[PDB]
């Protein structure tokens, strides 16, 4: 088969900037290339075909250009909605062959995360685990480090961290960290600690319950 | 015509 | 518009076998050619088989030749891949999508995936589909004197992908986030919060709504608050 290369595989830029994702073929390809954008949601639409040409409902803000092995999508002027996944394909050859994806993400102010602490819920204690949540809610950027601690010590075993998606409308990313015990384990310690460390703050980011000032 | 391969197809 | 719509997955033990179809409306289905890509977990997509729209002829990629077949039903405006001898590489999320020949000057230029479904995700393998086990999150016991207040649900323990968390059927869906499933052992465990004014939550009652096709479970869980 043909090897599409996409050179970048995040890039993160401001809204208004110019953007250009790049695409190169093993081979010379003729001009036979298409680009896709594969949005958050799964969601898939073809952009632009034969290099150069745009399908319609697509924005003038996409361009694309290339001869031979080299080909670019730019995005003059980046608006929010462009935050997606984009992938160039090459039809010169069978089998179709996709490239690997440039996912874009927009630069934007810094926020410092809204954390919440939860408790197990009386459900789960009857059942037998006790897990307790933590969300670190709208912040930017991307990169933050949690910690629990019960009872001062830190405790890094059975920690299951998720982070969503760039938020399509304010940029913002959540994340959620559940550490679970059992309700043997869960009872033999009084204070539950959520530790956030992330750009916007000097000191970690607090959130605590005591079992009996829960 | 309906050819759907690779390239320039005409009718 | 025209609307492409596939239907069928859910986990097969390797060596099964399992059909998708793939239903099309707002365009004569019978001039154009169908297809089938997919997308797997480090997101790479990949062709896998055409037919062209008499039915005549079906091509194959390589690594699916001989187990899969492409088919269609002209008449219903479905297409089809029967998936037979599965292995755990099949894995992905099946989309479908039709050709267009665009008009150049001088020829034709051949789109293949012009328009596409939203997919249909088949997990291959020997776990045994487990229901999940969903929990309310309510706020801790220190009286709430702040002006929002978040809650959440948690739902653990379950196999395959993918679950459905709606807050209140539909209700509420500002300031909703559900987070991505992560497999912790040999199930999942996903979450997803809420955050409704202090005058809402308890007043007004709130609910996630949590669906596993897979089980066919379906729960309701009222956030209550706190008991002490």
């Amino acid at each position: 088969d043909i090897q599409m290369t996409q050179t970048t595989s995040s890039l993160s830029a401001s809204l208004g900037d110019r953007v250009t994702i790049s695409c190169r073929a093993s081979q010379d390809i003729s001009t036979y290339l298409n680009w896709y954008q594969q949005k958050p949601d799964g969601t898939v639409k073809l952009l632009i075909f034969y290099t150069s040409r745009l399908r319609s409902g697509v924005p003038s803000r996409f361009s694309g250009s290339g001869s031979g092995t080299d080909y670019s999508l730019t995005i003059s002027n980046l608006e929010q909605e462009d935050i997606a996944t984009y992938f160039c394909q090459q039809g010169s050859r069978i089998p179709p062959t996709f490239g690997g994806g440039t996912k874009l993400e927009i630069l934007r102010a810094d926020a410092a995360p809204t954390v919440s602490i939860f408790p197990p819920s009386s459900e789960q204690l009857t059942s037998g685990g006790a897990s307790v949540v933590c969300f670190l809610n709208n912040f930017y950027p991307k990169d933050i480090n949690v910690k629990w601690k019960i009872d001062g010590s830190e405790r890094q075993n059975g920690v299951l961290n998720s982070w969503t998606d760039q938020d399509s409308k304010d940029s913002t990313y959540s994340m959620s960290s559940t550490l679970t015990l059992t309700k043997d384990e869960y009872e033999r310690h009084n204070s539950y600690t959520c530790e956030a460390t992330h750009k916007t703050s000097t000191s970690p980011i607090v959130k605590s319950f005591n079992r009996a000032a829960c | 015509x309906l050819l759907v391969t690779a390239g320039l197809v005409l009718a | 518009e025209v609307k492409l719509v596939e239907s069928g997955g859910g986990l097969v033990q390797p060596g099964g076998s399992l059909k998708l179809s793939c239903a099309t409306s707002g365009f004569t289905f019978s001039d154009y050619y169908m297809y089938w890509v997919r997308q797997n977990s480090e997101k790479r997509l990949e062709w896998v088989a055409f037919i062209s729209n008499g039915g005549g002829s079906a091509f194959y990629a390589d690594i699916v030749k001989g187990r899969f077949t492409i088919s269609r039903d002209n008449a219903k405006n479905t297409l089809y891949l029967q998936m037979s001898r599965l292995k755990s590489e099949d894995t992905a999320m099946y989309y479908c999508t039709r050709h267009t020949l665009y008009d150049t000057l001088y020829g034709n230029y051949p789109v293949w995936f012009a328009d596409w479904g939203q997919g249909t995700l088949v997990t291959v393998s020997a776990a045994k589909t487990t229901p999940p086990s969903v929990y309310p999150l309510a706020p801790g016991s220190a009286a709430q004197t702040n002006s929002m207040v978040t809650l959440g649900c948690l739902v653990k323990g379950y196999f395959p992908e993918p679950v459905t968390v709606t807050w209140n059927s539909g209700s509420l869906s500002s300031g909703v986030h559900t987070f991505p499933a992560v497999l912790q052992s040999d199930l999942y465990t996903l979450s997803s919060s809420v955050t409704v004014p202090s005058s809402s939550r308890p007043s007004e009652t709130v609910t996630c709504n949590v669906a596993h096709p897979a089980s066919s479970t379906k729960v309701d869980k009222k956030i209550v608050p706190r008991d002490c």
